[PDB]
């Protein structure tokens, strides 16, 4: 179960970097 | 109306070469005893019989090694006051039982809300927001908690910092053995606030250098800036594309993060401070229970962390004899802790 | 020939110090560049004598 | 040791290795004489 | 601009130099003297280096009363001679 | 102690003097 | 256009999300192949000889670590710098006993790094910016070459390389100490100059921008809506935070000029943790922090200590204790 | 007499300089000798 | 005052040696006055070094680098490294100080009073640093004087008097070296070795016929690229991969002088053939295998059988095995089994230390000799402290070989900076940004958005 939650917070972190850089509010010029 | 009270706050508010301010009359005289007393104490004053160290040049100690160390354990948490029951006003006994710690510690103290105080009267006076006495709540806490929280909780002044440079190494490496102080995530916090920051000036400043506009001719480009013009000196687009490009994200909004600038260290200390107030208690992050009833049962499991309790072992049993010697320790060459040769 | 080489260095060591001022002094100075470089010469021929001597007379001294 | 007849110079010899760190402090000097312009 | 005379005009002015080549080597050497006299062991209480320990004493005179803590001072001095 | 002092004092004046010198001469600094 | 050229204009592209370049060719697939390995390593790998003497250290979270306790362990002491390729081994299982992950991660990562501030270097010539970022990074950079390639060099080996996690990287830092005296080196004080100095210039720089902002916004929305991306307008006045900073030291204690405050930003940390590698890769050659161990001495010639006597004591538990089965000789030479 | 500028601002900042580092020599002579010196 | 300010220059008095980019006979004098302040040191610090010298201790003992160096190439020493006569040293130091004087005239000279620029005095001279041609023709001047460099150490060793042989037939001692090696898959086969343990690429040579031998190569292969360079211009593809501006090759040479700072620090970090133990003292290597040693001799003598004795973690206390079979000495210096010096290697068999040579044929020199090693070992604090960093103030002592690892650590790390500076200015400048992003052409506002 430890090695379990370890893994599963790693791999969330690891997609969170996937959606704040692949689907980020794009910056916009004014 | 016109009163005393109200001259009084037009000199003290002058626009002088060093402001004063109302807060001038608290941080001045305890910011200058403070470096006083630590620059009298380095130079002249021994830790003979408080901790059987030399600490002062007179002695012969270099930069490196003077200190202002704290009072014998006996002396507990006095305020040691030069006219209180221990000095009883003598001056020179009063410097032999540390009397200078609390000295220096105390106008250190009020010193520093002197200092926040002034942040806070500049700003209202100049009409700016008050985000350099916010972002100050940091050291104080810092100060606060390692200076006087910590030694509160523990038996005396004697084990709070001695104001040197290898006094406070020794400080860090006691951390270290006694209260295993790396392991504990809000020092690791705080580590991460003092890297982050480290990092976030080394960053902002580096960008900032290399997507200026060009703005003269010439190729030292710091006179190409005029404090008085109303465009910025780089480029926040091109820094924008780069770090997008370079690392996959970046900033996008300077207000956003010149805050972000404040967060980082100012949290980071902050941490650290919850953890050393745990500290003064001993409530330690010393181990994990699960780590240890393994390897209390197997003896062929090892990790890392089982490695370093082994180099606290060394750290206390080896430093403790000289390092509290009102405890009058005696270790027998035969029980002190020793790997094979060494 | 100790008196000679002990006199023809120290002889070497203060032509070497005023040459070490007197050098860039001159060189950089608007006025007198003709006398100046006159000197110069004298005192780098005078510079270079002197080596050699000394250099002869080591051997007669150590 | 040097040889016996250069012993009077000793304490120059003690100096000389230093010189070179003396001309980066002069480049100094000489700025300061010309205002770092 | 604060009002006050730069600091360049007076560290080049001679009038500065007048007053401080007579004050600066005044204060250097009263310093000196402080510690030369023997003064400044006097009035910090801070051993010289025969008076660490008693000629066949090997335990430091650590304070360990908080009250009486004057005259344990005092009394290891006493052992010293 | 007093040769070696006195050594580096008259090459440690050697740089300044040149430079003192030049800005008496108005030279070309 | 050709197939080279084809290929030339993409891997150099401005328009690519994130920017390839010459450096990234070499830099993506090192980089993938360390981090593949980490995570696997750090998950599942089996205890590791690092010590070489037969006494496996476990690194891994299924062999009973949390992520704390975790490491990629360093490779064995039997092998020292020798170089360990999978292919040097006659099976992964004994690649992994000795700790061949280590060396695969350390060597792709650190090529990887020196690829990724090339391109640092690249991308900023391809956007027309001038070319220092890549500076900058070098001092992280020369860090952790001190940490996993110096300092095993000059101690002979990989084994003495910072391990791949939290604990491990205390215990690096703890042996370091009592081998090192890294506390009382001046570069590993320049170091801490450097990063408490770059916390409190972070600090101070972020609050005065932000004491400084310029009203834009009402009470019931963020500031931060007061700045648009790609405004020409600077967002802060500078007069006024310069008028705030100059009063609470004094006047000429304060920068007025946004490039020269920016220049300094940079500066100060850079160096600073330029002289902490340094200092790293220095004691790698075993020229250590200052020792006064019993240099104050009384007039019979007793030892009179010094702080510096007690982090010796300090010191020397760490000494005794570290590798505690490793050395059947004296003296520990390296 | 008081005068700004009599004495160059350049030889004040080389002998100030220079003094300086006679007595941070000094400070290291005396870290070979005496007291301190572990001898 | 010709571009000597920031207003005319362009350049801050900070950035003040750039204001000489484009002025070569300004530029020729900071030059030849450099190479003056370089002489000067060899000179100034040889002599303090001899006036500081006591020929019956070691070298190493003494603070020495320079020194060392001179008794490498076989001047003034004898068997063992023994010093038979200083005057080789006060002869290279003297000829270095007075030859540092000329080397300041000239360079104060064409400095300050001679023509700024060379061009309109002299075409052979005077350069501009975008003329390919004349540059590479430089380059090739001096890429012949640096051979010629390369056979002088020739000369030396095979003509004048020889070089100090730590591995000399009996002992160390100065030797004439009579066949170079010339074999072209000798030489450059160390040039073709992994830098990795146990191969050490370069810095493995041991034996002084591949040293000589490496610069009888060096030697001819810069005096034909030189040659070659002054009769060539660059060819397309490597005009196509460069920048040709005086900064540009600044970074080039950065680069070059950063490796070759690394090099030389591990090359005095682990080589005792060119870096003789004799006057540098032993490697950290060297030195951790002579305190196995010294203990093993020590036990050994007390009745302890060496070969058969199992220490607390199952492996040979004194002895036991490398990764592939060799017997080595155990404890934490399994790490270093890769060493190799004279007072061991009679010790070594086919397959590593032989057990029979080590319980009947270890010599008393040998005993002597790891016991110095190990006692002089690389370690020691800032402040000169030799040993451990828990050792007490006693000894006086840094390993010359720490000093000298160190230093060019450091410089070679700075050098790697600059070069990353000044190719990454270069670069900028050339292309027209090294000032900032013009407002009016902003590159990134006309390209399309990353989403
Ligand atoms: C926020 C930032 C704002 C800006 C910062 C401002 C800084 C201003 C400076 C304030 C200085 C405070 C000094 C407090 C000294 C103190 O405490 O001195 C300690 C004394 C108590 O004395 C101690 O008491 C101990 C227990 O004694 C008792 O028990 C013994 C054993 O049984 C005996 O019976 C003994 O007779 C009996 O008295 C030992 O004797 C100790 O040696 C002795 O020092 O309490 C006291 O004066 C008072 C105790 C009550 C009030 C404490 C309020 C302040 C401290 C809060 C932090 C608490 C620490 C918790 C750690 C987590
Ligand atoms: C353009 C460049 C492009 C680069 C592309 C990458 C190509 C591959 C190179 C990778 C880096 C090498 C890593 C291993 C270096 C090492 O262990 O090097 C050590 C070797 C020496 O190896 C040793 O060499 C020894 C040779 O001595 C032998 O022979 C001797 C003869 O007297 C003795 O007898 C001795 O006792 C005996 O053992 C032995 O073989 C040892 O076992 C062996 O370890 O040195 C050497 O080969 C030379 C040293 C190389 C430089 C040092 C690396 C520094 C880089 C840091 C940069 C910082 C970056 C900052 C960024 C910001
Ligand atoms: C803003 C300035 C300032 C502040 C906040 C402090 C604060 C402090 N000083 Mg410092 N100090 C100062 C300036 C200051 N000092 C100056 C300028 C000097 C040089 C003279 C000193 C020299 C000094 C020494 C030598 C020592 C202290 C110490 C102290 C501490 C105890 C003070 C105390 O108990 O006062 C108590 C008094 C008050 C709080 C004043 C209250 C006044 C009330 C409101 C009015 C009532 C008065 C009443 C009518 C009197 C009648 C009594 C009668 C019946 C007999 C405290 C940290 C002690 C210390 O640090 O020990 C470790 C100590 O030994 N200080
Ligand atoms: C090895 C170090 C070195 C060398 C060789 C040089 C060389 C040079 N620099 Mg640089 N520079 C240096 C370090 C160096 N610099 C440093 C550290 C800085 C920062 C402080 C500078 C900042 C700097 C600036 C701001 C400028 C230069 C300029 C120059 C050139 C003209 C100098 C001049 O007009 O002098 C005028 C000075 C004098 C006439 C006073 C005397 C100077 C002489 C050389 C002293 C010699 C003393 C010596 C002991 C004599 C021995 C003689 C004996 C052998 C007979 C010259 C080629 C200038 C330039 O580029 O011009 C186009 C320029 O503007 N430099
Ligand atoms: C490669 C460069 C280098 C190396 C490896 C050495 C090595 C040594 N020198 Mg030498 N020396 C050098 C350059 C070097 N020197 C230069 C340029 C000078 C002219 C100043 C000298 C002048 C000199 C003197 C006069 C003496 C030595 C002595 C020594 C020994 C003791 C060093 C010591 O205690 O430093 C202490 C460490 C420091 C001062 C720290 C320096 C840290 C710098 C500031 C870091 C800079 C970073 C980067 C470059 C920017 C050691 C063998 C001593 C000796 O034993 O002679 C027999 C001695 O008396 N040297
Ligand atoms: C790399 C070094 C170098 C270079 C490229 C130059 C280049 C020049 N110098 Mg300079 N100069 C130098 C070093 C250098 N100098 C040194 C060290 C000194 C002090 C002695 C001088 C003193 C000097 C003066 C006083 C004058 C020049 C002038 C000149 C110009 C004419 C030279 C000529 O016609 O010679 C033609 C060739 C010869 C006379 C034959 C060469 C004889 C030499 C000694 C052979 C040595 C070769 C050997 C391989 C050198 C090894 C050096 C190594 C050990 C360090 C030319 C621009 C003149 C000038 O600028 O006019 C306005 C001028 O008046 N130079
Ligand atoms: C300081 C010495 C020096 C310098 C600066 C140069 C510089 C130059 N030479 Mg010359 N050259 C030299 C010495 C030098 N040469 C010598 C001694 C010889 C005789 C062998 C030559 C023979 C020579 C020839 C035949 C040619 C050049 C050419 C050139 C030009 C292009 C070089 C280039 O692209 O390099 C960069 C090298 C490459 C792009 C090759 C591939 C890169 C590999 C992968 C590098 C791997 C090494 C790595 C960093 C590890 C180091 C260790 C390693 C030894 C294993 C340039 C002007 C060319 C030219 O235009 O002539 C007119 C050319 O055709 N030169
Ligand atoms: C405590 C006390 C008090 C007070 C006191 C005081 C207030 C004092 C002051 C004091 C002081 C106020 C002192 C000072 C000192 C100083 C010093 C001792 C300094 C030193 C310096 C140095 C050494 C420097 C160096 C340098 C430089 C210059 C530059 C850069 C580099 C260097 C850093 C190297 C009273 C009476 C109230 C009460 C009782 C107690
Ligand atoms: C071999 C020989 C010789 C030679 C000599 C020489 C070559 C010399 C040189 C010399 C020199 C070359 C010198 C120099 C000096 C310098 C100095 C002494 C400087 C100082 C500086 C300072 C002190 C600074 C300060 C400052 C400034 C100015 C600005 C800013 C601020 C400051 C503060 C940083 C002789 C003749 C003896 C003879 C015998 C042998
Ligand atoms: C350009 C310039 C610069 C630089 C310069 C230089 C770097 C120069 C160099 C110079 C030099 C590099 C010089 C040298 C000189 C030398 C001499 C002057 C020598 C002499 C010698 C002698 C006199 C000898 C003696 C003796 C003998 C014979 C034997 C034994 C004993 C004795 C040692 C006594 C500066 C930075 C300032 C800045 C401005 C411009
Ligand atoms: C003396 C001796 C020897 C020998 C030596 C030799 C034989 C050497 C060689 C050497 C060599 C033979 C070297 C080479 C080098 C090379 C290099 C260092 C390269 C570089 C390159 C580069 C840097 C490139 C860059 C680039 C690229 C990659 C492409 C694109 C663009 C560019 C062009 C930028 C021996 C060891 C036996 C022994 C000891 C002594
Ligand atoms: C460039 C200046 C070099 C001066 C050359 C001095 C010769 S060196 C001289 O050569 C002799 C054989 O001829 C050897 O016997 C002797 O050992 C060696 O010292
Ligand atoms: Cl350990
Ligand atoms: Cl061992
Ligand atoms: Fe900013
Ligand atoms: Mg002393």
């Amino acid at each position: 179960m430890e090695t379990i939650t370890y893994v599963f917070i790693f791999a969330c972190i690891i997609a969170l970097f996937f959606f704040a850089i692949f689907f980020r509010e794009p910056p916009r010029i004014t | 109306e016109r009163g005393w009270f109200d001259i009084l706050d037009d000199w003290l508010k002058r626009d002088r070469f060093v402001f004063v301010g109302w807060s001038g009359i608290l941080l001045f005289p305890c910011a200058y005893l403070a470096l006083g007393g630590w620059l009298t104490g380095t130079t002249f004053v021994t830790s003979w019989y408080t901790h059987g160290l030399a600490s002062s040049y007179l002695e012969g100690c270099n930069f490196l090694t003077v200190a202002v160390s704290t009072p014998a354990n006996s002396m507990g948490h006095s305020l040691l006051l030069l006219w209180g029951p221990e000095a009883q006003g003598d001056f020179t006994r009063w410097c032999q039982l540390g009397g200078l710690w609390t000295f220096i510690a105390l106008h250190g103290a009020f010193g520093l809300i002197g200092f926040m105080l002034r942040q806070f009267e500049i700003a209202r006076l100049v009409g700016v927001r008050p985000y350099n006495a916010i972002a100050f709540s940091a050291p104080i806490a810092v100060f606060v908690s390692v200076f006087l929280i910590y030694p509160l909780g523990q038996s005396s002044w004697f084990f709070a910092p001695s104001f040197g440079v290898a006094a406070i190494f020794r400080f860090l490496l006691f951390f270290q053995g006694f209260h295993n102080w790396t392991l504990n995530p809000f020092h690791m916090m705080g580590v991460a606030g003092v890297l982050g920051g480290a990092l976030l000036c080394a960053i902002h400043g580096a960008t900032v250098e290399n997507t200026l506009f060009q703005d003269g001719e010439g190729a030292s480009t710091f006179r190409a800036f005029n404090p008085t013009q109303a465009e910025e000196t780089y480029s926040m687009v091109t820094a924008n594309r780069f770090w997008s490009q370079i690392f996959g994200i970046a900033f996008s909004n300077k207000r956003w993060l010149h805050f972000f600038m404040l967060f980082v260290p100012v949290t980071g200390l902050w941490m650290s401070a919850i953890g050393v107030v745990g500290l003064a208690l001993n409530l330690r992050s010393y181990d994990f229970i699960s780590q240890e009833i393994r390897a209390a049962e197997d003896p062929e499991f090892e990790t890392f962390y089982t490695k370093n309790l082994l180099l606290n072992e060394g750290i206390r049993a080896w430093m403790a004899p000289q390092d509290q010697p009102h405890e009058n320790f005696v270790f027998p060459e035969e029980v002190l802790p020793r790997g094979n040769a060494l | 020939m100790t008196i000679l080489f002990q006199l023809a260095l120290a002889a070497l060591v203060i032509l070497s110090f005023v040459m070490v001022i007197g050098v860039p002094v001159a060189y950089a100075s608007p006025q007198d560049w003709d006398r100046s470089k006159q000197l110069i010469f004298l005192g780098s021929g005078l510079w270079i004598a002197l080596v050699l001597v000394v250099g002869v007379l080591n051997f007669f001294v150590v | 040791k040097l040889p016996e007849a250069y012993a009077i110079f000793d304490p120059l010899v003690d100096v000389l290795p230093v010189i070179p760190v003396l001309f980066l402090a002069l480049a100094f000097v000489w700025q300061a004489a010309v205002g770092f312009r | 601009t604060t009002g006050e005379r730069p600091f360049s005009d007076i560290i080049t002015s001679v009038r500065y130099w007048v007053i401080h080549s007579i004050t600066i080597p005044a204060l250097f050497i009263a310093g000196w003297l402080f510690v030369s006299t023997g003064l400044a062991y006097d009035v910090f209480g801070t051993p010289r280096p025969d008076s660490y320990y008693a000629q066949e004493q090997r335990s430091i005179p650590l304070v360990t009363d908080r009250f009486e803590a004057k005259q344990q001072v005092e009394t290891f001095l006493e052992q010293l001679k | 102690v007093i040769a070696q002092l006195t050594m580096i004092a008259m090459i440690g004046i050697a740089g300044p003097m040149i430079i003192f010198l030049l800005a008496v001469r108005r030279g070309n600094l | 256009a050709n197939l080279w050229e084809r290929f030339c204009n993409w891997v150099t592209s401005t328009d690519n999300r994130l920017y390839v370049g010459w450096f990234g060719v070499i830099m993506i697939p090192t980089l993938l192949a360390a981090t593949i390995c980490f995570v696997i390593a750090f998950i599942a790998a089996p205890p590791v000889d690092i010590d070489g003497i037969r006494e496996p250290v476990s690194g891994s979270l299924l062999y009973g670590n949390n992520i704390i306790t975790g490491a990629v362990v360093p490779s064995s002491n039997a092998i020292g710098l020798h170089f360990y390729p999978i292919w040097e081994a006659a099976s992964l299982d004994e690649w992994l006993y000795n700790g061949g992950p280590y060396q695969l991660i350390i060597f792709h990562f650190l090529l990887g790094a020196s690829c990724y501030m090339g391109r640092q270097w690249e991308l900023s010539y391809r956007l027309g910016m001038r070319p220092w970022i890549c500076v900058a990074y070098s001092a992280p950079l020369a860090s952790a070459f001190a940490v996993f390639l110096i300092y095993p060099i000059g101690q002979g080996s990989f084994s003495d390389g910072m391990p791949l996690g939290i604990s491990g990287t205390f215990n690096f830092m703890i042996v370091f100490q009592a081998e090192h005296n890294i506390l009382m080196h001046p570069f590993h004080q320049l170091g801490v100059a450097g990063v408490f100095g770059g916390a409190l210039f972070c600090a101070m720089h972020g609050s005065l921008v932000t004491s400084s902002l310029i009203r834009e916004t009402t009470e019931t929305e963020s500031a931060n809506y007061g700045y648009k991306f790609g405004q020409e307008e600077e967002t802060y006045n500078i007069v006024a935070a310069h008028g705030y900073f100059g009063r609470l030291i004094f006047q000429y204690a304060s920068f007025n000029n946004s490039r020269s405050l920016h220049f300094f930003l940079a500066a100060w940390p850079v160096v600073g943790v330029w002289f902490a590698a340094l200092g790293i890769s220095t004691m790698a050659f075993n020229l250590n922090g200052f020792n006064f161990n019993h240099s104050v001495i009384d007039a019979k010639g007793n030892v009179i200590n010094t702080w510096a006597d007690i982090i010796n004591r300090a010191n020397l538990g760490m000494e005794v204790m570290h590798e505690r089965n490793a050395h059947n000789f004296p003296l520990d030479l390296a | 007499e008081s005068e700004g500028g009599r004495i160059p601002l350049w030889i004040v900042a080389t002998v100030a300089g220079m003094g300086v580092i006679v007595i941070v020599g000094l400070f290291f002579y005396g870290a070979y000798a005496g007291l301190g010196s572990s001898l | 005052a010709t571009n000597r300010d920031q207003e005319s220059s362009g350049f801050a008095w900070w950035a003040g040696n750039a204001r000489l980019i484009n002025l070569s006979g300004k530029l020729l004098g900071a030059h030849v006055a450099h190479a003056g302040l370089i002489v000067f040191w060899a000179g100034a610090m040889t002599l303090f070094e001899l006036a500081h010298f006591i020929p019956e201790k070691p070298m190493y003992e003494q603070g020495l680098i320079l020194i060392p160096h001179i008794a490498t190439l076989g001047w003034g020493v004898g068997p063992g490294g023994e010093v038979v006569d200083t005057f080789p040293f006060f002869v290279v130091g003297v000829v270095h100080l007075i030859s540092s004087a000329v080397l300041g005239f000239g360079g104060v000279y064409h400095a300050i009073r001679g023509p700024e620029t060379l061009e309109e005095y002299s075409s052979f001279f005077g350069y501009d640093w975008k003329d390919k041609n004349k540059m590479t023709t430089i380059l090739g001047f001096h890429l012949i004087v640096l051979g010629i460099g390369a056979l002088l150490l020739v000369a030396k060793a095979m003509f004048f008097g020889g070089l100090y042989d730590t591995w000399a037939p009996g002992g160390g001692d100065v030797r004439v070296i009579t066949n170079p090696t010339l074999d072209p898959r000798v030489i450059f086969g160390y040039l073709l070795k992994s830098p990795f343990g146990g191969e050490g690429w370069i810095v493995s040579v041991n034996n002084l016929e591949d040293v000589v031998g490496g610069h009888i190569w060096i030697g001819l292969i810069c005096i034909a690229g030189g040659i070659w360079h002054i009769l060539t211009t660059p060819f397309g593809w490597a005009r196509r991969a460069f920048i040709w501006s005086g900064e540009a090759y600044l970074s080039y040479s950065l680069g070059a002088l950063s490796m070759m700072g690394f090099i030389a620090t591990c090359f005095v970090w682990f080589n005792n053939t060119v870096y003789p133990s004799e006057f540098y003292g032993p490697t950290g290597p060297e030195a951790s295998q002579a305190q196995a040693m010294t203990f093993l001799i020590r036990d050994q003598k007390l009745g302890a059988n060496v070969g058969s004795a199992q220490g607390p973690t199952g492996l040979g206390k004194y002895l036991m095995r490398s990764p592939t079979g060799e017997i080595i000495f155990g404890g934490e210096t399994m790490r270093f089994w890769d060493f190799r010096g004279p007072w061991l290697e009679p010790l070594r068999g086919p397959n590593g230390l032989d057990l029979n040579k080590i319980k009947n044929d270890i010599q008393p020199w040998q005993e002597r000799r790891a016991a110095e090693y190990m006692t002089h070992a690389p370690l020691g604090s800032l402040n000169s402290v030799g040993g451990v960093a828990t050792e007490i103030n006693s000894v006086n002592f840094v390993s010359p070989r720490s000093w000298l690892a160190t230093s060019h650590f450091v410089l070679a790390f700075f050098f790697l900076v600059g070069h990353l500076w000044h190719a990454g200015r270069a670069r900028a400048a050339a292309a027209g940004f090294e000032k900032g992003i013009d407002r009016e052409s902003e590159p990134v506002l006309s390209m399309p958005s990353l989403d």
